[PDB]
RNA sequence: AUAAUAGUAAAGAUGAAAUAAUAAUAAUAAUUAUAAGACUAAUAUAUGUGAAAAUAUUAAUUAAAUAUUAACUGACAUUGAGGGAUUAAAACUAGAGUAGCGAAACGGAUUCGAUACCCGUGUAGUUCUAGUAGUAAACUAUGAAUACAAUUAUUUAUAAUAUAUAUAUAAAUAAUAAAUGAAAAUGAAAGUAUUCCACCUGAAGAGUACGUUAGCAAUAAUGAAACUCAAAACAAUAGACG
């Protein structure tokens, strides 16, 4: 029984480590996402106004 | 017990493999352990193989990768060139050294790359070679131009003093018919375990 | 309800995270604020999809019904279960 | 093909016509059959143990014989899904015969590419006369190769004096290196000695390759010819 | 609900081409910023042309800017953005596709991981 | 938990192995026998 | 049933359709009003 | 089980068949005692206790640990190009099962069809419960016991 | 289909021909430009997926879906009369829609005749929305479930191996052994066994009549008897024939 409770609870924290991780990453990644306008605008600047990096294939 | 002496015998030692017994691309090294018969034996067409092999084969030496197969026939080549292609570097007597500053790896978890020369020359490179004649210091070797040279059982980067306009131009893709003699002057061994010959043609 | 997260997620738990990270790296302020927010729209039930919302329904179920914490093949728990998806 | 009864059982298929009169005199091999009977029990045989290796085929581990957590971390407290098949085909269809030298041999010839050049006889003088002291690599009836390397690293690994393989693999390959050195240069110095003491070899082996490609060249050459004159035409 | 889009935009302006786009990109993302979203990433995408003269209601065009909004919401915002694209004049094609995150919650652009890249995390390093 | 999983299983083990230690190790406490050393183990830890 | 077995039963079912057609203006006249 | 007895006897005719030696059977007490008669009367060369993968060499207790995989190895006999164990028909079908006294089984033992049943052979076998005790019919009537005939082998 | 452009006498059709909303009112072909419906080239193997009907242009939403582990439940299962739900194509009732195709009808051929096969106009219908109805060679002409039995080759997925090798598992597909079978052949079932349901008992008459129920209807289900025969049917064989 101690084992089987062991076994179920081990899987259980793996898991939440796991999504801790996952959390961790997002926050780390999210500098570059966007909720507010200023932000927006200032990406928007980034990807036209340099007129640099333009994904196209040759 | 059986199963040990399996193991010790003759095609156990035989490493397998299943790599086209046809392959059209570069062949730098030999693909397939190359297997003589006696004479005898073929006459009683025995190779020591699972089976016999057919009449028709007159040669001693063959190569195979299937000793049964489901089309009832061992899966075999009768033919073993390799052989003769190191036999014919032996006598150019041309020693492989690494141009690059490296020591022999013959001197002193498991490495797959070929340690040093693939085992075409255990030969090493400090020795002279007398004669009747003298002692030699350039090496006679004939061979083909193509167009590079094939120089015995090796393809070989070539150069000269000028090039001669009377034996190329009389017969411009047709230079393989004439035999044009050649001082070979080192041999080097590459990463991919190409031998990449130097010759000089001689006139 | 308004502060419920997707993919296995507790709204206090993953602000607590946020504030261990933020400490630890001040040992080795509105933008930081801005991040959070973003995580907690990304991890949002209302923007994800209703599979979630269903599976975090059908965990509530088994935490009533469960007759210790270990089961999860009690009759009555299945029973639970199956009426979520119902 | 089902079990014949009629190859097997031919004694009694006689007894029972001398028995009739059908067969006034006794045939030659009657007694001899009587005496010696066939086997005519066809049966499938199970077998417990790989020759080879020395693997149990029939055992299985239990729950209780793995008492310690698995990788993973996890404690086994049930069977598996693969431990309640009935595994019967595994009793009765033949071991795969699995050697350690095998993988040598393959690496060996991975890193002597040139080594498979040189030709094998495979066909076995008396295998029971031989007796091999691998202490040394040149035995007297085998000759030198990977084969010769691998048999002198098995019997290091067998010693101890090398305990690891590798190690023992490494110093087989060093003792085959210095050997092999030495009968290129005996060839090399037996092929100097025949010229100054002026013998005469009629055909050298790249001279009779250069034959060998003329004569292709040459039958290529016509052909190529006629190629052209059709491609022209 | 992370979903990609692609949106391939009018180019009138011969000079000046992307401003079109870029005022594009700038509503859209207005919009899902104001309806609980999370726009991730703004690939633009060359002026490149198109395959075949595709045709808008009583317009025609050969060439124009393409570009990916990554972007997270909710699936009505989605369909809603959707629904705008579709109805305004300066888009010629629009496609958003969903990026399925049960296994990972950072996830790049479908370019992205066509190079090597599968997480944002990559691209930043 | 994991550490008073191990412990249980390596003292039993060692408990198997050693016939003599085990007799003294149960008159200490106060098939059959087996069972009863288990419960004194699982009583100590 | 082969095909040709099949055939009779087939020629059956189209001579009762046909006879359904014939007397389709009789059974109206019997259907209604009894 | 019923149902469970007829499955290992049809393994055990389709195993004849094909003349495999040693054969796996599922672990229960009555299937168990099915064996033990076989093996007994000399159907059987072999009865021996093991796991799914093969019988074992030394004992293993059984427990819920085991119970799952576990299994019982059965070694059939050939003799002359021939198998011992022909046939394995149960006589007590699950749907309709049939309860005689020792009368009726006296009967069957000296050539009278009974219930339907073809009175027992020359080289036969009538495996008869008793008690949930599987028996000889010859000895169920010695004994005199009212049981269930089980099956029959030849 | 309509319109414009320029352009010239045939065009379209067929076995060969004609009739027609074809064409000297300027067509057909060509190039443009609008609109309208309905269909979905390759990939494709219906591989796979679905209970079966079905199901391959793209996207999104919601639903359902595989395997292996861990834990839990503790025989809760199988089959399933009656019952229930879904059920191709055609058909029907409404309201939209109607390009192409196309029962019928009319016309042209073909033919001794031609209520046909071919060609032309082409209405119902085919399309959508809401329903009715519950049948098809609805077929694998093979009800569902479980235990078991000898090989090989293909893929597919799983695990280990020291990511690319040779291994162990399953799963499917294709050849078979045995076994079964009237044979054809079935081949993990048409084998060995166990369980449950459906159904059959000569051919005609007949899935007809009468009756009942259900349907807007066409019809669907249910389903007899008299009368009359020693027939009637299947697998395979060898011919003759095309
Ligand atoms: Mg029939
Ligand atoms: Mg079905
Ligand atoms: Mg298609
Ligand atoms: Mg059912
Ligand atoms: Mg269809
Ligand atoms: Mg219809
Ligand atoms: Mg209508
Ligand atoms: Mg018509
Ligand atoms: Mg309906
Ligand atoms: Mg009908
Ligand atoms: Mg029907
Ligand atoms: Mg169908
Ligand atoms: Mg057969
Ligand atoms: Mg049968
Ligand atoms: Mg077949
Ligand atoms: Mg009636
Ligand atoms: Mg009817």
């Amino acid at each position: 029984k101690l084992k089987r409770n062991y076994n179920r609870s081990l899987l259980n924290f793996q898991a939440h480590k796991k999504k801790l991780n996952e959390l961790l990453n997002l926050y780390h990644v999210a500098n570059e996402f966007i909720v507010t306008e200023s932000q927006l605008l200032k990406k928007i600047d980034k990807v036209f106004n340099d007129e640099t990096e333009e994904f196209t294939d040759a | 017990t059986l199963a040990e002496l399996l193991g010790r015998s003759r095609i156990a030692q035989v490493a397998n493999n299943h790599k086209p017994l046809t392959y059209t691309g570069k062949k730098f090294h030999p693909t397939h352990q190359i297997i003589e018969t006696k004479p005898s034996t073929l006459y009683r067409q025995e190779w020591g193989l699972k089976s016999a092999i057919p009449s028709k084969i007159k040669s001693r030496y063959l190569v195979y990768n299937d000793l049964d197969t489901l089309e009832r026939i061992t899966t075999f080549e009768p033919r073993g060139g390799t052989q003769w292609n190191r036999l014919r570097f032996q006598e150019m007597g041309v020693p492989i050294v690494s141009n690059i500053g490296r020591q022999n790896p013959f001197f002193k978890k498991f490495n797959t790359e070929i340690i040093g020369t693939g085992g075409l020359s255990y030969s090493l490179p400090g020795k002279l070679k007398n004669s009747p004649n003298g002692v030699i210091q350039r090496t006679v070797v004939p061979g083909r131009i193509l167009n590079l040279a094939a120089i015995g059982g090796f393809v070989a980067d070539v150069v000269f003093f000028q090039s001669p306009p009377s034996s190329f131009n009389s017969m411009g893709d047709f230079i393989r018919m004439k035999t044009f003699l050649f001082e070979i002057l080192e041999a080097s061994m590459e990463k991919n375990g190409s031998v990449s010959m130097h010759a000089r043609l001689l006139e | 309800e308004p502060l419920v997260l997707s993919k296995g997620y507790n709204i206090e738990e993953v602000d607590k995270f946020l504030a261990a990270i933020e400490s630890a790296k001040r040992e080795r302020i509105e933008k930081l604020e801005d991040r959070r927010e973003a995580i907690l729209r990304i991890l949002s039930m209302r923007n994800s999809e209703n599979k979630n919302a269903i599976k975090m329904a059908v965990e509530l179920a088994r935490k009533e019904f469960e007759r210790f914490p270990g089961d999860t093949g009690s009759s009555e728990v299945q029973a639970a279960c199956m009426t979520v998806r119902i | 093909m089902k079990i014949q009864t009629n190859a097997v059982n031919v004694l009694q298929r006689t007894s029972a016509y001398l028995k009739s009169g059908l067969l006034k005199e006794t045939p030659a091999w009657y007694n001899v059959v009587a005496s010696i009977p066939p086997s005519t029990k066809f049966t499938r045989e199970p077998r417990f143990k790989n020759p080879s290796n020395g693997h149990i085929i029939g055992k299985l581990v239990d729950v209780t014989e793995q008492p310690h957590a698995n990788n993973k971390g996890l404690y086994k407290t049930r069977p598996n899904s693969s431990d309640k098949r009935v595994g019967v085909k595994r009793l009765y269809r033949p071991p795969k015969l699995t050697y350690v030298e095998d993988r040598l041999r393959s690496l060996f010839y991975k890193q002597h590419p040139w080594e498979l050049s040189r030709p094998k006889i495979l066909v076995e003088n008396e295998i029971g006369d031989e007796n091999y002291d691998w202490s040394h690599m040149l035995q007297i009836g085998r000759p030198l190769d990977g084969e010769s390397v691998i048999q002198r690293t098995m019997y290091l690994i067998k010693t101890k004096q090398y305990g690891d393989m590798v190690e023992a693999y490494d110093h087989a390959r060093y003792e085959f290196y210095a050997l092999r050195m030495q009968e290129e240069t005996e060839q090399q110095v037996a092929l100097e000695e025949a010229e100054m003491f002026g013998s005469l070899f009629g055909v050298s082996a790249i001279e009779h390759g250069i034959q060998k490609e003329q004569e292709v060249l040459d039958v290529w050459e016509k052909k190529v010819v006629e190629e052209t004159e059709l491609m022209a035409a | 609900m992370l979903y990609e889009l692609i949106g391939l935009v009018r180019i009138t302006n011969s000079n000046a081409p992307k401003l079109e786009a870029k005022e594009l990109s700038s509503t859209i993302g207005k919009l899902i910023i104001q309806n609980r979203g999370v726009v991730r990433d703004i690939v633009p995408m060359g002026i490149r042309y198109l395959p075949k003269i595709m045709k808008k209601d009583q317009e025609k065009h050969f060439r124009a800017y393409h570009f990916l909004m990554l972007f997270d919401s909710s699936a009505a915002v989605q369909s809603e953005i959707l629904r705008t694209l579709k109805k305004d004049p300066r888009v010629i094609r629009s496609s958003i596709v969903k990026v399925d995150l049960d296994k990972q919650l950072d996830r790049a652009s479908s370019l992205h991981r066509s190079l090597g890249k599968k997480s944002i995390l990559e691209l930043v390093n | 938990q994991r550490s008073l999983i191990d412990r249980i299983q390596t003292r039993l083990s060692e408990l198997l192995s050693n016939d003599l230690k085990c007799d003294q190790f149960l008159k200490d406490h106060g098939n059959i026998k087996k069972n009863l050393l288990r419960k004194h183990v699982m009583m100590d830890m | 049933d082969s095909v040709m077995r099949k055939r009779k039963k087939k020629m059956k079912k189209h001579k009762l359709r046909k006879r359904r057609k014939r007397e389709k203006a009789e059974r109206r006249k019997l259907s209604q009003g009894r | 089980s019923l149902v469970k007895l007829a499955n290992t006897c049809a393994h055990l005719q389709n195993c004849s068949k094909v003349r495999v030696a040693l054969t796996s059977i599922p672990y229960t007490k009555l299937q168990l005692q099915f064996a033990y008669n076989l093996y007994q009367q000399g159907f059987l060369s072999s009865l021996q206790k093991g796991s799914t993968m093969g019988p074992d060499k030394d004992f293993v207790e059984v427990t819920p640990d085991n119970i799952s995989t576990r299994r019982l190895w059965v070694g059939l006999k050939y003799r002359d190009n021939k198998p011992v164990l022909s046939s394995c028909k149960l006589i007590s079908k699950p749907n309709s099962r049939i309860h005689l006294p020792m009368e009726d089984m006296k009967k069957l033992c000296s050539g009278v069809t009974i219930r339907n049943i073809k009175p027992l052979q020359p080289g036969e076998l009538i495996l008869v419960r008793a008690h949930n005790n599987i028996m000889d019919i010859n000895e169920a009537i010695s004994k005199k016991l009212d049981g269930e005939v089980l099956c029959r082998v030849k």
